[PDB]
């Protein structure tokens, strides 16, 4: 009979007050949520933040919502939630968030005849991430989203994840280029603040960065250009124009290099791993033009080509110690 | 909670939340505090900063007295919609947003004496007017003005809940600053008279120092390491005219292309930053380390180097014996006076 | 006579339940599906999602609609679709999407007397489309459309495509300025969670890019300094001068090209076959430069001749096997 | 004002907004109207303009007739909810705007015998599809179409108010476009056949030509002279070696910043513009210099050049006496073919 | 005595009729504007507009609203201006406009006992400003706002500004980083339209541009490279390679300068008069190099020491004549 459903369901808003809490006044609502993870949209360094979309359920009961006679799920239209009380659940590193709303709002309302209520969200939210990028691109990150109640203190709600370890699914299908998902891991605890304490459910996510495209993009270039400029070393030193072009060149190259991979590259206002790498290969070529300068400033006074054999040698000796305490110390 | 229900609607019953509490009776006192659960990223180029904030008011509202089994009352958000709240807004505020995922972020709790606690959880967008003049060696004090926008300060005042240095709290880990410091924070009231009226001001200012390090790599040790490149170009003969000449060229195109890159980072200004004094006159150096060639390549008497065996050979440039010592030295000291005037 | 459709329209809508789908607890209530592409707006590689404009119908019966007495089919003002059960159908991929609302919300309820509803909407929608870009600029990529129900399974509603392969229409009419829509396919299937199975309907297209546009403007560019550089081997191995500085000025320009190249994604950082192309030629100037290196090293001490002459053939013959295996393998 | 208030009252009492007037009678006549306040900006990379207009829509509907002591009810644009209103939309319409402040920016009158006078402010993004093989010298139609989303030709017709040429009206001042001119406008109207039955579109062209001024000086004149300079090296003498290498190599540098430069005013399409032919015969020329060059270096006997008073000396290159006419007479010859092609 | 309060307010709407104005059908109702500008955010050239922040103030008289018994004027919470006539003032050639909501809407509702109404609204808005560019960046821009009434007649409704010239403060107080503002004007006139004569309130400001940021930039480093391109005349003629180096570099040079350059400036797709002056200032180094041209093809049949010495005095005369004549056409 479905009259009979809708006279049950009007009965129970008829006398449902959405300004108090679950047993208020008395022992606290249990939440129990589970995450289904739909997508991780992008991961932004610029903005220190990430883009997530989610399925979002909310597992609590509410005694004044039991019915009985229905041995069924109530699987009601959505736009019933707005009489009913839900948590004040918020994130608290989210910066801005939406539910779908095509082509009706991506929300759903089922009821048990317990009391039970599941409540489940289809959410995009881009949550901050405070990434610290020093040892960008090598670099590890640990992104967050933090689950709160921002009235209801932990005297009056409780949190927990629904199914342990196993309440957040769909981390195999992340797919992202630029990241790859380590481990993921559920947190319960409890935050205090000057007015109360609240309860707090955490999960985070291991960012590993591969390093593929800045080897062929960046890393690559630098060391060749900085080969490139040990080509001088092997240039006889009266070929003033050749060997003065081939060091001015790479010099203004490597500048041409850094100037426009900033350009492209997430341009935090810091010093990363890379501005150490890209900064010590400058050093390199630059060291290279001041060693001819070096040799023609005195094959004039009377061993003149001792230094440009010694510089065949202890540039890419010193190149090779350089890359070796670089990339031991990164890796 | 059928008690508690009866008691709410005593509450609102007869309630007028368009009239402030003892109105055409008494001042309003409103008592603000601030949780700064992180402090966003500043914009120079909007001239413009990021805060996150747990704003919390408090007044006194008599008409809101309750007696009951509980003495605080911790009720759903959309209650505060039916009672009196203040309309406080940020005066240097530019886009604002209340979070209302996946309820609106607000709490209401009302003690049994008529006591509010309001908070709410804002991300706001507010102007910082920067002098610029000393960049990147600058330092800003962003303030975060905020009050009644229609009430004066016969009708409403705000006062902060303990002592001002204590009123405002910033997070220990909730710093979104890349590029920024954040010194401390200094907290004053005080009055502004518009043309509506005399309304009570909170002020709250944010001192920022920015830090040099991204643009001592960036821009300064490649401008320096270029100019001291430029200089190297006096270490040559003056017999190799075409090697000189593209030093001096390539270099000026060096210049030009880090000159170029380094206002990408800041707004088009009209005032000259500390920075842009930096790059001109290292633009300067490199250009007239390729006049002083020009000026040894217009003496040059013979076009053939030293042979390396003893026929006359050109002397050592006067000009380039010189250059050697007072392009180093005048730009050591440009040096000495910029860093010593700016840090 | 409009006051008698006036009173036809609100005995329809009077005690009409919208939290219940039609044959509540019955079989389940098909839905037919078509879409009229109005435009594909654009394809983006770097947020790797595509914006889509359409019209979309949906059709089913709900024997509570069905009228007598008014030879026509009932057009009605859109805000009735807020008095009306509607399927609660979104787009598992969407990203974000509205319905267009100027000068009204673009949305269309067309009744017929035995209780077909036509439901239509014009959408613009950003959905994900995780693409493959391995094969860049020469790939092809297969972006779809998923359409479910929210939170009815298959045991209360069924989808499928009203008039099989003709149910989407408009897009042989499709231009996209760095695409060509090859082919279109219409997929039905019912998809098990552990919540229950949930019908799916899938629009597919094949996107094949056209190289036109990176022949003119990345790789023959690159041929040609690539072919430059091969102008120092024909060029006397005594001009230090000459040659190093071709070589040097066109491994700089090689720079110029890799850094300043909008259409090769110097934003995502993903590996791409221009980025294998780019890289391979960087590595052929290159070694021309460390040519003449060997050259000018060893003509003082004494066979000088031949590696510049060997020079004149093997490098050209390998940067044709070069593209030989290229070309092979991306086409 | 109780009078007036009866009136507005007596419209509204039992007037269903959800059936058109005359349903199931006649054909509902909708005339139209526009007056461009501004034809906004036109974005090629997105395929679409922006143009903002006062959409007026005329109607008669029967249930709307009054008796009182004014003919025309000049009402708040709240009333148009509360009634029936077409429901036009632009068919080649991306993101549309209904500018609402500081209120809704509608209005409605309605006079004595029923005629609706109904007017909005829009912004609207339209499509523009554009074929850019002609780039930068070609011309657009951009057009505007619009009509009813779900009401058939049986159902709603639109006309315009008067004739179809001054139904759309430009302002004076409302030119917004920086590198178009509007040479001005065709007005049509037609019958759109779709899966859902047969509907009236009222279609609007906007006949754009592009300005080439800007790209004459940024590309074209630069493409020139780097291709005229790169044909100075033939005058050069064949025993300037390294002279000769560094004008032909730095140039086909130069030619790629140009060439690179070009691209960041268009979109990623995938065809080749007109501009990107010209670049890619400038690269041809450009290239073809350096390679007369090597062909020159190739059989150079002397590294000498002639010393001034007089041995013997290379002769001028019988391959750089034909390309000093070859080179500028066919790049003289591509211009002439190009630009009367296009133009 | 709040509860006398609460009986006068809400015995005042009792019976309002938001849809009429205040002496509807009698004579038009005058509106007193008066402006307090916040700040103005961000002259844009690429969209033509410019931002503005601004304490929106009307000032009109409604009988209706009229109360005795209070020696008070009453500010009200700002959501009873929904429950009151406002006039339907628009901003003509805004294109972006939102009224500020946090905590509460920025707006402000004060009543007097005469029945004035004080109505502030605090707006940011952006304004479209068709700027004349030919002169830029020596040019000299004149932005105004448009205020006009749209449903309502010069027959209904009349706009003044209150306090005269005083009625707009602030301006004074307003820095722009490149701007700044010389004179503000108030302008009341009427438009006629299609449907009658509507009120217009002009503000106007007249910008000009400063010069100090633009010659550090942009005009003195292509001077000092055109200067910088003379040095050739003072370079032998038996030097070929280092004058063709010095020429080709400074004209690569310009290209990089003009390249880069506008990719900082806007993209005014039309010529400036700064573009002029870099394509004037690439003609003169253009023309050095074609000077050594002339002087490379004669040395060798032959005058030629003539033009060399010539050229040091020709170019900079014609170039400080090219000044001359552009300064004073522009400044
Ligand atoms: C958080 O805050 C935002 C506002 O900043 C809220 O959005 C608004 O929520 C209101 C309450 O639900 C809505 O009334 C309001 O209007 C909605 O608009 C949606 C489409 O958005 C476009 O159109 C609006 C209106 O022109 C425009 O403002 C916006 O920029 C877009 O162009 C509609 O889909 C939505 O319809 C829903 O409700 C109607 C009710 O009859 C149903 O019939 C529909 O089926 C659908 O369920 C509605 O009309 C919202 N948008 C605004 C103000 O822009 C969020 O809701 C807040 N979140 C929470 C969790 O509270
Ligand atoms: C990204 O970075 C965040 C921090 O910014 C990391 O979050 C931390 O994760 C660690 C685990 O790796 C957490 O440590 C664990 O916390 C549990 C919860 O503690 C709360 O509850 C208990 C009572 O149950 C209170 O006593 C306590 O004060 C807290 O209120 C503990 O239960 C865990 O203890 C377990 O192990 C210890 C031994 O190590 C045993 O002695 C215990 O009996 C028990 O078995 C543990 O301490 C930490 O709390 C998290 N911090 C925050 C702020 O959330 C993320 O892990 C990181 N991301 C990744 C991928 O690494
Ligand atoms: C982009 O990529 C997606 C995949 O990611 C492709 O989608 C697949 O498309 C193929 C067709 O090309 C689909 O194959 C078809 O599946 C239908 C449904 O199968 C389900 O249901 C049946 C029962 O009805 C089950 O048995 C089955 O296990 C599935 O659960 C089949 O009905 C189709 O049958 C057709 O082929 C068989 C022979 O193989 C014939 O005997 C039939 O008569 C009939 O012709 C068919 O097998 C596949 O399901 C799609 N997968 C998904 C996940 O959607 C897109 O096609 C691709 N885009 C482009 C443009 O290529
Ligand atoms: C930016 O550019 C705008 C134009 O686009 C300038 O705006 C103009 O400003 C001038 C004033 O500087 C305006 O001229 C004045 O208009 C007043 C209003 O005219 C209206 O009303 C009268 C009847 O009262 C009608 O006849 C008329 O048609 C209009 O409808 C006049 O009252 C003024 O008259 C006074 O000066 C004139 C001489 O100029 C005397 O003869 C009169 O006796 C009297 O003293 C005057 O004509 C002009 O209308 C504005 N134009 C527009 C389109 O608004 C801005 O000034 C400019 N910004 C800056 C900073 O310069
Ligand atoms: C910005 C630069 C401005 C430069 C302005 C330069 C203004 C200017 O005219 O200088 C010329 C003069 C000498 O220049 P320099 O030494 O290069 O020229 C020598 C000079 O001409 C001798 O007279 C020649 O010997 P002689 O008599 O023919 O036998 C000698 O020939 P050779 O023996 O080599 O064959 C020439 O090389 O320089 C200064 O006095 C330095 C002043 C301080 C300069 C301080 C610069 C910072
Ligand atoms: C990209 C074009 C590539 C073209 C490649 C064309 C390659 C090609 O075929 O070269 C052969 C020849 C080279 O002439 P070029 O003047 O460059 O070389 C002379 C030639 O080698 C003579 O044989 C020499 O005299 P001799 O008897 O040995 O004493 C003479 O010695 P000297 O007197 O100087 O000491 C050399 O200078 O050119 C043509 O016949 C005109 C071609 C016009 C081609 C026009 C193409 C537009
Ligand atoms: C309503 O939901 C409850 C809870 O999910 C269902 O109860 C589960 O039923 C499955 C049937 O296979 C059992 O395996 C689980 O152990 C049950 N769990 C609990 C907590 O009872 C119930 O079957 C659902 N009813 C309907 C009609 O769908």
């Amino acid at each position: 009979n479905m009259s009979f459903v809708k006279e049950t369901v009007d009965k129970l808003l008829k006398g449902y007050d959405i300004r108090l809490r679950p047993d208020f006044g008395g022992p606290p609502v249990c939440v129990g949520m589970n995450i289904d993870i739909a997508s991780i949209d992008m991961v932004s360094e610029v903005n220190m933040d990430y883009t997530l979309t989610m399925y979002f359920q909310q597992y609590w009961r509410d005694k004044r919502l039991a019915y009985s006679g229905i041995p069924l799920n109530l699987t009601l239209d959505n736009r019933v939630a707005d009489q009913l009380w839900v948590p004040d659940t918020y994130f608290l590193n989210d910066k801005k968030s939406f539910v779908h709303g095509v082509t009706v709002k991506n929300r759903m309302i089922r009821l048990h005849p317990d009391g039970t209520v599941l409540y489940g969200l289809r959410i995009t939210t881009t949550a901050a991430c405070m990434m610290d990028l020093r040892r960008y691109p090598l670099d590890e990150q640990n992104c967050t989203l933090e689950i709160e109640s921002y009235g209801y203190t932990t005297d009056d709600i409780e949190f927990y994840w629904r199914g342990g370890d196993k309440a957040v699914t769909g981390v195999e299908r992340i797919e992202l280029p630029q990241f790859s998902i380590v481990e993921h891991r559920l947190v319960s605890r409890n935050v205090v603040f000057a007015t109360g304490a609240y309860p707090r459910l955490s999960l985070s996510f291991r960012l590993k960065r591969n390093i593929g495209y800045f080897i062929l993009q960046t890393y690559m270039p630098s060391i060749l250009i900085t080969i490139l400029s040990w080509v001088s070393f092997w240039i006889n030193y009266d070929a003033s124009a050749a060997r003065v072009a081939l060091g001015i060149t790479t010099v203004l190259t490597m500048t041409t290099i850094n100037t426009h991979l900033r350009e492209t590259l997430p341009k935090i206002p810091y010093v990363k791993a890379i501005d150490m790498y890209l900064m010590g290969c400058f050093v390199f070529v630059f060291l290279a033009l001041l060693e001819y300068a070096f040799v023609n400033y005195i094959f004039f006074g009377r061993d003149v080509n001792a230094i440009d054999r010694w510089s065949r040698i202890v540039f890419p000796f010193t190149f090779s110690l350089f890359n070796l305490v670089y990339w031991l110390y990164y890796v | 909670t059928t008690v508690f229900t009866r008691i709410l609607d005593r509450l609102l019953d007869g309630y007028d939340n368009r009239l402030r509490p003892g109105l055409g009776e008494r001042v309003t006192e409103v008592k603000t505090d601030i949780f700064v659960t992180s402090f966003g990223p500043v914009s120079d180029h909007d001239m413009e900063y990021t805060i996150d904030v747990f704003f919390r008011q408090s007044w006194k509202d008599e008409r809101l007295k309750f007696k009951g089994p509980m003495t605080v009352l911790r009720l759903n958000n959309l209650m505060a919609s039916k009672i009196w709240t203040p309309d406080t807004f940020f005066h240097n505020g530019k886009k604002s947003v209340a979070h209302n995922m996946t309820m609106p972020n607000k709490l209401l709790r009302i003690t049994e004496d008529g006591t509010l606690l309001y908070t709410m959880r804002l991300t706001v967008r507010a102007e910082c007017p920067m002098h610029l003049e000393d960049f990147p060696m600058d330092a800003h004090a962003c303030p975060l003005k905020f009050g009644s926008y229609a009430y004066t300060r016969a009708e409403v005042v705000y006062e902060w809940t303990r002592e001002p240095a204590r009123s405002v709290v910033v997070a220990e880990d909730g710093s979104r600053l890349n590029q920024y410091d954040l010194l401390g924070q200094t907290v004053d009231s005080g009055i502004v008279q518009s043309s509506t009226g005399e309304y009570v001001v909170m002020t709250t200012h944010f001192h920022l120092k920015r830090k040099i390090g991204y643009f001592v790599i960036q821009t300064y040790l490649p401008c320096i390491m270029t100019v001291i490149l430029s200089q190297v170009s006096f270490w040559l003969n003056r017999e190799s005219v075409p090697a000189r000449t593209v030093f001096g060229v390539t270099t000026v195109l060096t210049m030009t292309t880090l000159s170029i890159s380094a206002r990408n980072s800041l707004p088009k200004v009209a005032y000259a930053t500390a920075m842009d004094w930096f790059i001109a006159v290292c633009y300067a150096f490199v250009f007239s380390a390729l006049i002083e060639f020009a000026t040894v390549n217009y003496f040059t008497k013979r076009g053939y180097a030293w042979d390396g065996k003893s026929k006359t050979f050109n002397s050592v440039s006067k000009i380039d014996r010189l250059s050697r010592i007072a392009f180093p030295l005048l730009f050591g000291i440009f040096n000495l006076v910029y860093w010593a005037t700016y840090l």
